[PDB]
């Protein structure tokens, strides 16, 4: 019976393979579009 | 409920009588379209007592 988790333990000397690497993972769902890009829009003369 | 929306127009008024609900016109205006789109075919009220 052995513990299921275990810690990386990351030092400031981590070697390039080891090294801490945070990551971000962005799924987009549409099934009303909601979230979406820079709306560029452009400047309103008359 | 529609378009996978659901959808409540509203508005907020006065009455002046004792039991019942008036004559006289108005109009309601949006107040949401949700973004459910699920299926309904019944539901219920909810009121403090």
């Amino acid at each position: 019976c052995y513990f299921p988790l275990q810690s990386y333990g990351f030092q400031p000397t981590n070697g390039v393979g080891y090294q801490p690497y945070r990551v971000v993972v962005l799924s987009f769902e549409l099934l009303p579009a909601t979230v979406c890009g820079p709306k560029k829009s452009t400047n309103l003369v008359k | 409920n529609i378009d996978g929306y659901f959808k409540i127009y509203s508005k907020h008024t006065p009455i002046n009588l004792v039991r019942d609900l008036p004559q006289g016109f108005s109009a309601l205006e949006p107040l949401v379209d949700l973004p459910i789109g699920i299926n309904i075919t019944r539901f219920q009220t909810l009121l403090a007592l």
